[PDB]
C-alpha cells in the first residue's frame, strides 16, 4: 500500500500457496524395446496409392537417433513439439 | 462540531475515497503506460528508434492494442463510478430539497433523528452537511388509558396515543412529558362506555 | 481463473501490468460494499432487544414470525420455509481459482437482527431508532398509526377482536401462500440465478478455447517448447484475461443495481417499520400500518401490513 | 500423460473400466486411475487463497497477524514447517491458531468470550481488538421487558448534529486519444 504510516484494519496482499512436496510419476510396468531400428529401416517401402500402415504399441519410445545423425531432409512437427515428445505416455503410435 | 470535524480524522472519509478512486485509477492508467503488453517495450520511439518494418508494426500493433484495452478499461470503470456518485447526487439534491428547504417529514434519513433543521458546507468534489436533528432521551414510569369513560360515555383523546394517566391526571404528547388539562374541548364525544381499558371519571 | 498454474504463464501475466492487482482491488471493493450493504440494512438498531415471549396480546398472535425458544434452533419457521424454498444451482476445495466468500454477518444472527427489529416493532413504542424504546403495548401502536391514514381509535377499540383476526389469517395465508406459491418469490431466484449463471459461464470459458490448440493448460505443456509455445499462451492468456475483465464488469455492474436496492432496502427497513411511512403506494398497496422485516438468503423479505379500504356506499353531498 | 500438482486420495467411484479420467465440472481432471492397478482422486488445490495482514495502524503498535483465507487450519502448520509457503518470511512463528467460522486460518491472536463490538471484519463474524479474535458482541445486547399497563414519556431531550458526507462530483478529468 506504499506507506510507513499505515492505518489499522485488514488489507489485501498477496495470494499464498502451499508448495508441492516431492514427486510422483506413474507410467505402467510395460516395458520393452521399439521396433524403429527396423520399421523405419526397413524393407518394403510401398507405393503412395497404396501407403502402408501398421499400429505399434506396448513399446518405449527413444526420440533419441533422430536427433543426433542428420539422415533425414525433411523434419516436421504439427500438433506437437519435438525433444520435449519424450515426456508422455502414448496410445498406438502409427507407422505410415 | 468544532471538535469534531477540526481535530478528528476519517470520519470525513468518502471524499478521500473518492479521490482515492480518481488516484488510483489514474496511477493505474499510467502504470499501464509503463507496462509492456507482449512487444518489447513498454515505451514507443524507443522501440521505433530500434525497429525496422513489418515485425515493427506488429509490436506496434500489440502495444496499441493493449494501450487501447486498458484505456477502455478506465473509461468502463469511470463510467461506473460516474452512475454511483450521480445517483449518490441526485440523493445530495434530493436532501438539500427536503432536508435543507423544509424539514422531510420522512423518518432517519436526513441523519439519525427526527431533523429539526439542516445546515449545507461545501466541500472538495462533495457536499457535507450538519443534521440538526433531534434525539429525545429521558425516562419514566406512567400507567395507561386508551379511552376516558366519565358519565359513562367515552372518550378518545386525540389519537396521537396515551393520554397521561399518570394518577388519571391529563392528556399527554407522544414525546415530551406534557399536562394537558381535560375539557371537553379537547377530546371529543365518541358513544357509551365500550371497551375503556383505562377509565377516568370527572372529565368535566 | 487465469493462467492456473505453470511457471511460464506468471512471467507472461505480469507482462500485462498490473491486471491481477486492478481485479483484486476491484472484487475487494465489491466484497466490502456487500458488507456495508447487509450493515446499513440491518445493523440500524444499535442497541438491540430480547425475544419478549409474553406473544400473546389480546388475540394479536405473533406465530412463528419471531424465533422461539421451543424451538431447537433460531431461525423462525416463516424464515425456515423461506431458506427451503430458495435452491442453488469444512470448505470450498476446488481449482477453478474462484470462491464465495463467507459473508460477514452471522446467518442466525442475521436472524437475531430480523428478531431484534420485529420485536422491538411489537414493543418499545413508534420512537425507535432515534432514542431506543419508549414502553407502549402495541395495541396502542396501531391506534397510533392510525392518524398515519388518519382515523380514530373508533376504528380500534370498537372493532378490537375483529382486526386481530383479520391478521392471523392472513398471515396463516402467508403460510399457505409461500408453501403452496410458486414464482411470487422470484428475485432472490433471479438474483442468485444470474450469479449461477454469469460465474457457470466464467467456468465454460475456462473450458472455452480461445484459437489455440487445447482449450486447458498442462496440456500444450507437453508439446510446447518455445516461440510456438508462448504464443499460444498469449492466446490463451489474452482470452481468459478478456472474459475475466468482462466478468468483473458486470459484476461491478450488477452490485451497483444491488446498492440502488439496497438504498431501498434501508429505506423500506427504516421508512416503513421503524415509522410508518406516509408516502403512497411505496411500502404496500394499501395505507401501510404496518411493516415486519424478515431475513432471508442473499436478500430481505419484507411483510407489508398494508390496509385495503373496502365497502361501499353513496351519498349526497 | 496428465502433469499437474495436487493432493491425491484414493478413487470413491463406480467407475467404468473402460474410462480413465474425471473432468468434472468442466475438463477439470479431479479423478484418476493408476497405471499399475489401484484407483485415486486428486483434488488438484492443495491450498491456495489471499492472505490479509491484521494490523493496529503503526502508531500505537507494530504486530500483525496473518488471515489466510482457504485452509482448514492444519494445513498451513504443514506448510510452515515444511516452509512450504510463498510469502515465505523470516522473522515468523505461530503464535496461535484460532480457526472456526470457516474463514481460514489466523496466525497470532487469542480466542475471547467476551467478544467486542467489532473492529475488523474477520471474514465470518470473528472480529478483532487491540490482538484478539472473538467472535462478535452483535451490539449491546439489552433484555427488555414491556407489560401492557406501563409506559413512559421523555422528560427531557437533546439536539444532536452530526455529519453526513454526501459526494456530488468526481473529478471532472479528460483523456487525449492522441497523448
Amino acid at each position: 500500500v506504499k506507506s510507513f504510516e499505515i492505518d489499522k484494519g485488514i488489507y489485501q496482499t498477496s495470494n499464498f500457496r502451499v508448495v508441492p512436496s516431492g514427486d510422483v510419476v506413474r507410467f505402467p510396468n510395460i516395458t520393452n524395446l521399439c521396433p524403429f531400428g527396423e520399421v523405419f529401416n526397413a524393407t518394403k517401402f510401398p507405393s503412395v496409392y497404396a501407403w502402408e500402415r501398421k499400429k505399434i504399441s506396448n513399446c518405449v519410445a527413444d526420440y533419441s537417433v533422430l536427433y543426433n545423425s542428420t539422415f533425414f531432409s525433411t523434419f516436421k512437427c504439427y500438433g506437437v513439439s519435438a525433444t520435449k515428445l519424450n515426456d508422455l505416455c502414448f496410445s498406438n503410435v502409427y507407422a505410415d | 462540531i468544532q471538535e469534531s470535524l477540526t481535530t478528528t480524522s476519517t470520519a470525513l472519509g468518502k471524499l478521500q475515497d473518492v479521490v482515492n478512486q480518481n488516484a488510483q485509477a489514474l496511477n493505474t492508467l499510467v502504470k499501464q503506460l509503463s507496462s509492456n503488453f507482449g512487444a518489447i517495450s513498454s515505451v514507443l520511439n524507443d522501440i521505433l528508434s530500434r525497429l525496422d518494418k513489418v515485425e515493427a508494426e506488429v509490436q506496434i500493433d500489440r502495444l496499441i492494442t493493449g494501450r487501447l484495452q486498458s484505456l477502455q478499461t478506465y473509461v468502463t470503470q469511470q463510467l461506473i463510478r460516474a452512475a454511483e456518485i450521480r445517483a449518490s447526487a441526485n440523493l445530495a439534491a434530493t436532501k438539500m430539497s427536503e432536508c435543507v428547504l423544509g424539514q422531510s417529514k420522512r423518518v432517519d434519513f436526513c441523519g439519525k433523528g427526527y431533523h429539526l433543521m439542516s445546515f449545507p458546507q461545501a466541500a472538495p468534489h462533495g457536499v457535507v452537511f450538519l443534521h440538526v436533528t433531534y434525539v429525545p432521551s429521558q425516562e419514566r414510569n406512567f400507567t395507561t388509558a386508551p379511552a376516558i369513560c366519565h358519565e359513562g360515555k367515552a372518550y378518545f383523546p386525540r389519537e396521537g396515543v396515551f393520554v397521561f394517566n399518570g394518577t388519571s391526571w391529563f392528556i399527554t404528547q407522544r414525546n415530551f412529558f406534557s399536562p394537558q388539562i381535560i375539557t371537553t374541548d379537547n377530546t371529543f364525544v365518541s358513544g357509551n362506555c365500550d371497551v375503556v381499558i383505562g377509565i377516568i371519571n370527572n372529565t368535566v | 481463473y487465469i493462467c492456473g498454474d505453470s511457471t511460464e504463464c506468471a512471467n507472461l501475466l505480469l507482462q500485462y501490468g498490473s491486471f491481477c492487482t486492478q481485479l483484486n482491488r476491484a472484487l475487494s471493493g465489491i466484497a466490502a460494499e456487500q458488507d456495508r450493504n447487509t450493515r446499513e440494512v440491518f445493523a440500524q438498531v444499535k442497541q438491540m432487544y430480547k425475544t419478549p415471549t409474553l406473544k400473546y396480546f389480546g388475540g394479536f398472535n405473533f406465530s412463528q414470525i419471531l424465533p422461539d425458544p421451543l424451538k431447537p434452533t433460531k431461525r423462525s419457521f416463516i424464515e425456515d420455509l423461506l431458506f427451503n424454498k430458495v435452491t442453488l444451482a469444512i470448505c470450498a476445495q476446488k481449482f477453478n481459482g474462484l470462491t464465495v466468500l463467507p459473508p460477514l454477518l452471522t446467518d442466525d444472527m442475521i436472524a437475531a437482527y430480523t428478531a431484534a427489529l420485529v420485536s422491538g416493532t411489537a414493543t418499545a413504542g413508534w420512537t425507535f431508532g432515534a432514542g431506543a424504546a419508549l414502553q407502549i403495548p402495541f395495541a396502542m401502536q396501531m391506534a397510533y398509526r392510525f392518524n398515519g391514514i388518519g382515523v380514530t381509535q373508533n376504528v380500534l377499540y370498537e372493532n378490537q377482536k375483529q382486526i386481530a383476526n383479520q391478521f392471523n389469517k392472513a398471515i396463516s395465508q402467508i403460510q399457505e401462500s409461500l408453501t403452496t406459491t410458486s414464482t411470487a418469490l422470484g428475485k432472490l431466484q433471479d438474483v442468485v440465478n444470474q450469479n449461477a449463471q454469469a460465474l457457470n459461464t466464467l467456468v465454460k470459458q475456462l473450458s472455452s478455447n480461445f484459437g489455440a490448440i487445447s482449450s486447458v493448460l498442462n496440456d500444450i505443456l507437453s508439446r510446447l517448447d518455445k516461440v510456438e509455445a508462448e504464443v499460444q499462451i498469449d492466446r490463451l492468456i489474452t482470452g481468459r484475461l478478456q472474459s475475466l475483465q468482462t466478468y468483473v464488469t458486470q459484476q461491478l455492474i450488477r452490485a451497483a443495481e444491488i446498492r440502488a436496492s439496497a438504498n431501498l432496502a434501508a429505506t423500506k427497513m427504516s421508512e416503513c417499520v421503524l415509522g410508518q411511512s406516509k408516502r403512497v403506494d411505496f411500502c404496500g398497496k394499501g395505507y401501510h400500518l404496518m411493516s415486519f422485516p424478515q431475513a432471508a438468503p442473499h436478500g430481505v423479505v419484507f411483510l407489508h401490513v398494508t390496509y385495503v379500504p373496502s365497502q361501499e356506499r353513496n351519498f349526497t353531498t | 500423460g496428465l502433469t499437474g500438482t495436487g493432493v491425491l486420495t484414493p478413487s470413491s467411484k463406480r467407475f467404468q473400466p473402460f474410462q480413465q479420467f474425471g473432468r468434472d465440472v468442466s475438463d477439470f481432471t479431479d479423478s484418476v486411475r493408476d497405471p499399475k492397478t489401484s484407483e485415486i482422486l486428486d483434488i488438484s488445490p492443495c491450498s491456495f487463497g489471499g492472505v490479509s495482514v491484521i494490523t493496529p495502524g503503526t502508531n500505537a503498535s507494530s504486530e500483525v497477524a496473518v488471515l489466510y483465507q482457504d485452509v482448514n487450519c492444519t494445513d498451513v502448520s504443514t506448510a510452515i514447517h515444511a516452509d512450504q509457503l510463498t510469502p515465505a518470511w523470516r522473522i515468523y512463528s505461530t503464535g496461535n491458531n484460532v480457526f472456526q467460522t470457516q474463514a481460514g486460518c489466523l496466525i497470532g491472536a487469542e480466542h475471547v468470550d467476551t467478544s467486542y463490538e467489532c473492529d475488523i471484519p474477520i471474514g465470518a463474524g470473528i472480529c478483532a481488538s487491540y490482538i484478539v479474535a472473538y467472535t462478535m458482541s452483535l451490539g449491546a445486547d439489552s433484555s427488555i421487558a414491556y407489560s401492557n399497563n406501563t409506559i413512559a414519556i421523555p422528560t427531557n431531550f437533546s439536539i444532536s448534529i452530526t455529519t453526513e458526507v454526501m459526494p456530488v462530483s468526481m473529478a471532472k478529468t479528460s483523456v487525449d486519444c492522441n497523448m
